[PDB]
């Protein structure tokens, strides 16, 4: 019979406590960002390159709470999280996305962001439309915030990604995570949500490799250009590439 | 290839 563990109890709840540390639902500090510019030679890029450092910055913060993150080596930490900033940041995104008119709605006008604003900041639509496919998908799973932060925990600890040295490890931290997932939804999510709802969320970090891959062909392309790297900051482009 | 940032923001 499924039940949730003291232990996966504890890991669900460090887990929401490590995101609404790490993801103000007020969006305060967008303030702060420079100016999003909608008139345009790549005119929104100053302000996603801010929006996405920033949110670098909170994914970091998030992926250091993951129960088991700390005893990994420096080396496979940073593998892991350059290999996931970007798909944590497309899986966090979620929370913002509405269906509505099928953008980022951070909370005012200034800060709502569409098609037009990501193609604006250099992306084409190799990567765009199905980034807004995934957004969908992943916002009709109508996930419990419990299985939002796990699949964002479990994206980050991935024993694939290129350069991991203790594959065994990040693998035994991944599925103490996958099987707390996979135990709450049995015994916390009702029907028919609950409906292949697992294969469901892994099926999607399967599209996130996809998405991953195309983003990093296309940041490549856009970071070549100097005039453009010279608007980027120094943490985006160590992490995703200098 | 060393990362000084992400290396300090780890810490
Ligand atoms: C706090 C949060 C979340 O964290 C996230 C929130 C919103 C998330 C969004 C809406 C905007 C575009 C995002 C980031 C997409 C991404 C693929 C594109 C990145 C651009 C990026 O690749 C860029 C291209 C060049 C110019 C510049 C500098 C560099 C060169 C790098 C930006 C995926 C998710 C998308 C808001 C809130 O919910």
């Amino acid at each position: 019979r499924p039940k949730l563990s003291e232990e996966q109890q504890h890991i669900i709840a460090i887990l929401l406590d490590a995101h609404h540390k790490t993801y103000d639902p007020t969006y305060a500090d967008f303030r702060d960002f420079r100016p999003p510019v909608r008139m345009s030679p790549l005119s929104m890029l100053p302000h996603l390159a801010d929006l996405v450092s920033y949110s670098i910055q909170k994914v970091i913060g998030f992926a250091k709470m993951i129960p088991g993150f700390r005893d990994l080596t420096s080396d496979d930490q940073i593998v892991l999280l350059k290999s996931s900033a970007i798909e944590v940041i497309m899986l966090r995104s979620n929370q913002s996305f509405t269906m509505d008119d099928m953008s980022w709605d951070c909370g005012s006008q200034d800060y709502k962001y569409d098609v037009t604003d990501v193609s604006k900041a250099g992306h084409t639509l190799e990567l765009i439309e199905p980034l807004i496919k995934f957004q969908v998908g992943l916002k009709k799973l109508n996930l419990h915030e419990e299985e939002h932060v796990l699949l964002m925990a479990i994206c980050i600890v991935s024993p694939d990604r290129p350069g991991v040295q203790d594959a065994k490890l990040v693998e035994a931290i991944q599925d103490r995570l996958s099987n707390t997932l996979q135990t709450y939804i049995r015994c916390r999510h009702p029907p028919p949500g609950s409906h292949q709802l697992y294969a469901k969320m892994i099926q999607k970090l399967a599209d996130l490799r996809s998405l991953n891959e195309e983003h990093s062909k296309q940041y490549r392309s856009l970071s070549f250009q100097p005039e453009n790297s010279m608007k980027l900051t120094p943490l985006v482009l160590e992490v995703f590439g200098n | 290839k060393n990362h000084p940032m992400l290396m300090n923001l780890l810490k």
